[PDB]
């Protein structure tokens, strides 16, 4: 069976609020049997995308999920990896850094 | 303590450096020293130090540094003052930062090395930036400062050597090589610096890697 | 030479100074025979990338070229399309918009001018007197 592997991403950091579009290049996958699994100490979540979002089975465009803590005050490093519901296989993890929300959040909360 | 701020979030300090007014700067620092006032970030997330670094003013960076300005604070792009220096070839500024803070301000975790591996939001440490910008002089300062010459950036695991090859900066590639950067490192895909250099135009790069014991690439 | 088609891009705008990395998803291409051709009235340029930047011949990662005018003062729309040096074939164009650049050192300079009066004032009101009286 093909192995799961993330070859490259356009960015490795984003808002703790989630919603950041990520372009991910990988080895051959099956569009109906693949997901982007985010994990950290006591936290799990998946990227958001549809099958139409899997390009020639070698690329995926997805939006990052919101982090556990929306009022993050400092960058938090988590893991990003490909997951196959099929056999529960996982690719080698890739670092992803969640960042605090700029303005409005914490800004109106004793900062500004 | 004074607390004026512009529409851009710039305090009297930010404006002292923006206007390059050493005399007023000295005045401000006369009190600021040790306060949190020094690390206040305008709306771009920049502190006075960041501004001084961008301007490439080694003398101004020392005053701020001597006064106790935070050296790990990051602006909007996650850039520390050292990161910014590496973008504008501010060699002398990097030098001021790359050593123990000056003793006492100016009256007529305290490891400065934590700056070396600080990473911005692009997943870049200062060395990555110096190489991306084909800055041999800056690479030298970072090397001597003890920067990690093998540190992979996170989009696809490129090491400093991979970046130098992408930058087609042969002299930088060599500096890295002579300093012992492991030419056997592969990015997430599996490609090595040599393998990468082969798909590049400038022949020098491949020659260097070869000359420094870089194993030959594995097909494709 | 089957077909040339840009299916998706991560962004359709960028600094007039060039240098923005673009992730481009397309139909199958040949890494040694493909380029990203930028065009506008009286202007052409190519995206910057190497064969190693083409992924499974169905995606390309490249940096945008600098636009003709570095001192752009307003958004300029141009076309972006795949080009095959082989038979000079071109894909349908995709719009791309160049924008005025937000350089650090320059951003500081305009901020300096915009804040001249304000600065003069703050130190005027402050206990600070002024530079040394030049003999």
């Amino acid at each position: 069976t093909a192995e799961l592997k993330i070859c490259r991403v356009n960015r490795n950091s984003g808002s703790c609020l989630g919603g950041d579009e990520i372009f991910l290049l990988c080895d051959k996958v099956q569009k109906e049997d693949i997901e982007v699994y985010f994990t950290g100490p006591g936290w799990e979540a998946r990227g958001s995308f549809s099958q139409a979002d899997v390009h020639r089975q070698v690329a995926i465009v997805f939006r990052t999920p919101p982090y556990a803590d929306p009022s993050l005050q400092a960058p938090v490093r988590v893991s990003m990896q490909l997951r196959r519901p099929s056999d529960r296989e996982l690719s080698e993890p890739m670092e992803f850094q969640y960042l605090p929300d700029t303005d409005d959040r914490h800004r109106i909360e004793e900062k500004r | 303590v004074f607390g004026y701020v512009t529409e851009d979030g710039d305090t009297a300090l930010h404006l002292a450096v923006i206007h390059q007014h050493e005399p007023f700067l000295d005045f401000l620092l006369g009190f600021s020293a040790g306060h949190e006032y020094l690390d206040l970030q305008n709306d771009l997330g920049q502190t006075a130090l960041h501004l001084a670094a961008i301007l490439g003013e080694a003398s101004t960076v020392e005053k701020l540094y001597a006064a106790g300005a935070g050296v790990l604070v990051a602006e909007r792009g996650g850039h520390t003052a050292l990161h910014l220096a590496c973008r504008v070839r501010a060699h002398t500024c990097a030098c001021v930062l790359l050593q123990p803070r000056p003793s006492h301000p100016r009256d007529a975790d305290e490891d400065w090395r934590l700056q070396l591996e600080a990473e911005n939001y692009d997943g870049h440490t200062p060395l990555h930036v110096a190489v991306i910008h084909k800055d041999a002089e800056m690479v030298r300062l970072l090397r001597d400062a003890g920067a990690d010459l093998n540190k992979p950036e996170p989009t696809c695991g490129r090491t400093p050597l991979h970046l130098a090859v992408e930058a087609q900066a042969a002299s930088v590639l060599e500096l890295l090589l002579k300093a012992g950067a492991d030419p056997t490192a592969r990015m997430y895909g599996g490609r090595t610096p040599l393998g990468s250099a082969l798909l590049r135009p400038n022949p020098i790069l491949a020659r260097l890697l070869r000359a420094h014991g870089a194993p030959e690439p594995e097909d494709g």
